[PDB]
């Protein structure tokens, strides 16, 4: 394999995988690249050829049964493969290359058709195929891969597993019984039920708990369990617990470190605290057993401190709003909300009248907010100044807000959107002055352009 | 019988479908196409709005569409430069995207959809494009990541500045599904694309009460993600969640569900297990919107008789822990209503001053956190609350008889919750 | 991934048996210089102290002389060459060009996509604008669907036009191609014919390729 790669074999499989003439020539030239890519040492040169690119698209294109009909309906490769050529496709299903797991599941599907027609599906059990297809289904994140692996598991009459919900921290006791049944510990279901292991209790299981409490006597069985578990821990969504994406820092050291996320975030370490953790703590608290791993996590931690030092941050504490959106509670609601977003996106602290009440503390905090905000945006919607008309009792909130704004000499910008201009005299004198200000017309279509115009006006 | 009812309806529906398929073989300029599209559209609409057993009829109907020209027919028609035909096909697709038909579209032609999405102008179209998107984001993380990477989220985030009732109802139900189904990676992106800020105009709606309810599940689900929590907060959309949940009535949005044809039985056992991790967040906003939804569902599911869901999901134990340690009226109101509708024993709130508890307050809290098996031993040994805040593993193991080290880990977790709620005014 | 098995065997043939134990802790050749004896013992499972001490000693000599330093791969997203071809006909010759040129160290952009649809004239067009050279497989019927395509719908058409517009180095590869009349092509792409074509020898592939390389920038 090293030599084939050094002789540029991947690069020369390109003209055969990119064939437009034969569909078998591409299928055959794709088992070739997919097998080479399974070799970790030549993986990165096989990738650089850009031949692996073509694998997944193609497996998608084709149909299993049809290349099983180019086999069983043909004289050549009648029974397809035999029990020793089949046990060379099973280590494809178990690579970390999607390209290889797809081409692998395509071939195993085709064979599962043939071998079911005949009646020899016992192969697939001894090869160890069935348990490997039901683990491309459980943890798959690709449609092609799972399509084929489900077709296969059906053709060989097995129970097609359901995909595992990824957010393990959140699992209850029933999601744990399910995952135990899909990784073939269905014998320890009763004891995981008696003790009510849910998913925070599972991501935290120790050898002693496994041994004593769950009754996994064998130390080989425990080693087999903790291997399944380390797969799940690596697939898991930790969005609920991780706040610093420690899971992606741990995975950037080394993909098999991502399994230590929960243990580290359940001690409330984060990226900003890792630089001060000690080896004994990585061992005793966070549960990282391999010293070799402990020492890498640790070393990299002290390099954050050096170059990517997580320094103190700061968020806008300016309680003072920049803009105050005044609007007819019923009519202008829409336009006001839109203004809020646009302006907020352009970095303007916006005060809208979130309150639906328009009551309680009558003209209280809202009025202080006006006095607080440099700019005063006025959604002139249809009927905006209708209840302001001859409201010399200064009861209308819009009224009060306008008056307050005028009184402070605030920058007022009205947003003409349906508004029929009324006669000054129909409004109380204290608010007639609102009409002197130039209104901006809102374009329901050219929202962005309109907004730029509005921003020109603000202070 | 039930089966027969379904069959007999289909015995007319299936033939009728085959006829519209003929009009969909006849390539009119906009004629035989437009008509034919509209024909089958109406034929499936009837089956969806069937007030009897109609879900099953329309399931059968949509299946047959897939097994007879598929969605491929419509997906080609979705490219047809005739606006009318594009529009009529959009309408049809939106209403037939069931599970199996969504798997197909995901494979065969998601790239068609993401090209239709670039067109944002005809509102009759946009309505349905946005509608397709809604059901497509409900597919798988892969499909989500694909609809986000190509501008499919960017379309539902532009149609939030629009005004059409149904368009917006589609746009919010969509960011809903996308946060709920997209995974860690998609959630970060939605937040980075300012999705929280664009749910503001939908949660602050004065026109529709469902549009706000739907735009609030969207923010409340995003805020549950600890990594994007602080940016979701900065939008000021979470502000609106709690006020609104208060406003509304559970039963009434269960009557906008069970008294309606759409979402008849509300949610199924897998859409329900996505509301339970809301009850368990640390966000009040999320625990409220979560308990609102679970209340509405507890009404529906009690009417029917399927309340066994709530036990396996793990809802019941989570509502009786929003009741025990709650410090908010809204939250507890809903969580008590629910626990009643599902005929459980509504717990009493725990008195917070634990140091001062006697032996009876400890027996009560043991019964509410489901250690009611260790009540006798906590009584024999007269654990009161200074003795409880001080329990050690050895005391738990030897003296109380909590043999299992997993049971002790489960106990000390409940205990660490109580210790965090406790009033310590007497000692501190 | 690092052939630790052949480093361990070069110390001493009976060390090769420790490969799996060392690579299941995700040591590799580039990390061995920092491992400790207790870790060789507890993690990697090497029992004989005498062995531990040799593996260890040799490890710290990598650090010295065969120090595994930081590497670097081509991050030049910019392609050097863009292979434009008739999706059905030129496929073969295009693929061949891709390999030959890639072997001679030219970032090659072929139209891997089988679709010729989806995002119509989108990323592919940016790729043209990105790549210094524009190689054109003139296969039989290459410019036939480009003929009077004033609607600029043909991708080949668009690609050529984009290439001309940017003033890209265009090199056509004559392989079956009957030269058409300029007037039969849209004016925006008639200029393609002004460029000297290179004849492809299905036999003398290497020689042909050297000729092609002379032309590239
Ligand atoms: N129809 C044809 O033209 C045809 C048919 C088969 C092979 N051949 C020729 O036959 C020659 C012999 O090579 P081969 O294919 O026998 O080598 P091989 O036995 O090493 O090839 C592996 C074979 O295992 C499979 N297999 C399934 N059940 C089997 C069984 N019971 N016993 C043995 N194999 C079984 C297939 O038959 C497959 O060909 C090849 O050189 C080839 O050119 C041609
Ligand atoms: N009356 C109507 O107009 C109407 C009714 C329902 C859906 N639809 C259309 O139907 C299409 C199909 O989408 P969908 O809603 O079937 O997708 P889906 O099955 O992924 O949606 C989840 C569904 O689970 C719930 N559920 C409760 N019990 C269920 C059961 N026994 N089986 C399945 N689901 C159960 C609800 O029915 C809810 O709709 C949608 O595109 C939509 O436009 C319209």
């Amino acid at each position: 394999q090293r030599r084939m790669v050094e002789k540029r074999a991947a690069e020369w499989l390109f003209p055969l995988a990119f064939s437009k003439e034969d569909e078998l020539l591409r299928l055959h030239a794709c088992l070739a690249v997919a097998v080479l890519a399974t070799n970790k040492e030549v993986e990165r040169e096989v990738e650089r050829s850009g031949t692996l690119a073509l694998v997944e698209p193609l497996v998608a294109s084709l149909d299993p049964g049809r290349f099983a009909r180019c086999l069983v309906d043909a004289s050549d490769t009648s029974q397809g493969r035999g029990p020793d050529d089949l046990q060379r496709l099973v280590p494809l299903l178990d690579s970390n290359r999607l390209e290889a797991q797809c081409i692998g599941a395509f071939y195993l599907c085709a064979e599962a058709a043939i071998k079911s027609l005949q009646g020899k599906t016992k192969v697939f059990s001894d090869i160890g195929a069935i348990q490997s297809l039901k683990r491309l289904v459980s943890y798959s994140t690709n449609g092609t891969k799972s399509a084929l692996a489900k077709r296969a598991l059906r053709l060989l009459g097995e129970e097609v597993p359901r995909p595992i919900l990824p957010s393990v921290p959140s699992w209850k006791e029933a999601e744990v019984q399910t995952w135990l049944q899909q990784i073939g510990f269905s014998k320890y279901c009763e004891s995981f039920r008696e003790q009510q292991v849910d998913g925070d209790l599972l991501l935290r299981l120790t050898e002693e708990e496994l041994q004593t409490d769950l009754g996994m006597k064998s130390g080989i069985t425990r080693k087999r369990f903790f291997r399944e578990l380390t797969e799940l821990k690596t697939f898991a969504n930790y969005s609920t617990c991780d706040r610093s994406n420690l899971a992606d820092w741990l995975g950037s050291l080394d993909p098999r470190f991502r399994q230590y996320t929960y243990g580290l975030v359940s001690c409330g370490l984060d990226r900003s605290l890792l630089h001060r953790v000690s080896e004994q703590q990585l061992l005793e608290d966070c549960g990282i057993h391999l010293g070799v791993h402990r020492a890498r996590i640790l070393t990299a931690a002290r390099e954050m401190l050096h170059s990517p030092l997580p320094c103190t941050g700061g968020k806008p504490s300016g309680d003072t709003p920049d803009v105050f959106i005044s609007y007819r509670r019923n009519s202008g609601s829409q336009l006001a909300s839109l203004l809020k977003v646009h302006l907020q996106l352009h970095g303007f602290s916006v005060f809208i009248d979130v309150e639906k009440l328009e009551a309680g503390k009558f003209e209280d905090k809202l009025i202080q907010s006006v006095m607080g905000a440099r700019n005063f945006v006025l959604v002139l919607s249809p009927g905006a100044l209708d209840k302001c008309m001859q409201d010399h009792d200064c009861k209308d909130w819009v009224h009060k807000q306008i008056v307050t704004a005028l009184s402070c000499g605030k920058n007022i910008v009205p947003i003409i959107d349906g508004f029929e201009w009324p006669e000054p005299q129909v409004l109380p004198e204290d608010m007639q002055a609102v009409l002197t200000f130039n209104g901006i017309k809102w374009s329901h279509e050219y929202q962005e352009a309109t907004i730029e115009k509005i921003i020109r006006f603000l202070q | 019988g039930a089966g027969t009812e379904v069959q007999d309806a289909l015995e007319r529906a299936l033939p009728e479908l085959q006829q519209a398929l003929s009009a969909l073989k006849q390539a009119g300029g906009a004629r035989a196409v437009g008509a034919g599209l509209a024909e089958v559209f109406q034929l499936v609409e009837e089956a969806w709005l069937l007030p009897a057993v109609g879900r099953e009829v329309a399931q059968g109907l949509c299946d047959a569409i897939r097994l007879d020209g598929g969605l491929d027919l419509l997906l080609r028609l979705l490219q047809a430069p005739e606006l009318e035909t594009r529009v009529q096909a959009a309408r049809l697709l939106e209403q037939i995207l069931v599970a199996e038909n969504r798997d197909r579209v995901a494979r065969i032609g998601l790239g068609v959809i993401l090209n239709l999405a670039k067109e944002r102008e005809p509102v009759e179209l946009a309505r349905s494009v946005a509608g397709i998107l809604e059901h497509m984001f409900k597919h798988s993380e892969e499909t989500c990541q694909r609809l986000v990477a190509a501008g499919g989220l960017d379309a539902v985030l532009y149609w939030c500045r629009r005004t059409d009732p149904a368009l917006l109802r589609h746009c919010a139900l969509a960011l809903g599904n996308c946060a709920l189904h997209g995974g860690q990676a998609v959630q970060r992106r939605m937040v980075e694309k300012r999705a929280a800020e664009w749910l503001f105009p939908l949660a602050f709606s004065k026109e529709d009460e469902l549009l706000r309810l739907h735009a609030c599940l969207a923010v409340a689900v995003l805020a549950t993600n600890k990594e994007v929590e602080r940016e979701v907060e900065r939008s000021g959309t979470l502000a609106l969640v709690e006020p609104l949940v208060a406003s509304l009535d559970p039963g009434r949005f269960a009557r906008c569900l069970v008294d309606a044809s759409d979402t008849s039985q509300g949610r199924g056992p897998d859409d329900l297990q996505r509301l339970v991790p809301l009850l368990d967040s640390n966000r009040l906003e999320a625990q409220c919107i979560g308990a609102f939804y679970l209340c509405a569902e507890a009404a529906i599911k009690s009417l029917q008789g399927k309340t066994k869901v709530f036990s396996d999901i793990g809802a019941i134990q989570s509502l009786k822990r929003l009741v025990s340690y709650s410090t908010n009226g809204t939250k507890s109101a809903l969580a008590k209503r629910a626990l009643r509708l599902l005929g459980e024993e509504v717990p009493r709130p725990i008195l917070p001053s634990v140091p001062s508890w006697k032996e009876a307050e400890v027996q009560t809290w043991l019964q509410q956190i489901g250690f009611s098996k260790y009540c006798e031993s906590f009584r024999e040994q007269q654990v009161d609350g200074d003795l409880l805040l001080r329990l050690t593993e050895e005391e738990l193991q030897t003296d109380l008889g909590m043999k299992s080290g997993i049971t002790r880990k489960r106990f000390f977790r409940e205990l660490t919750e109580l210790k965090t709620f406790a009033n310590y005014s007497t000692c501190d």
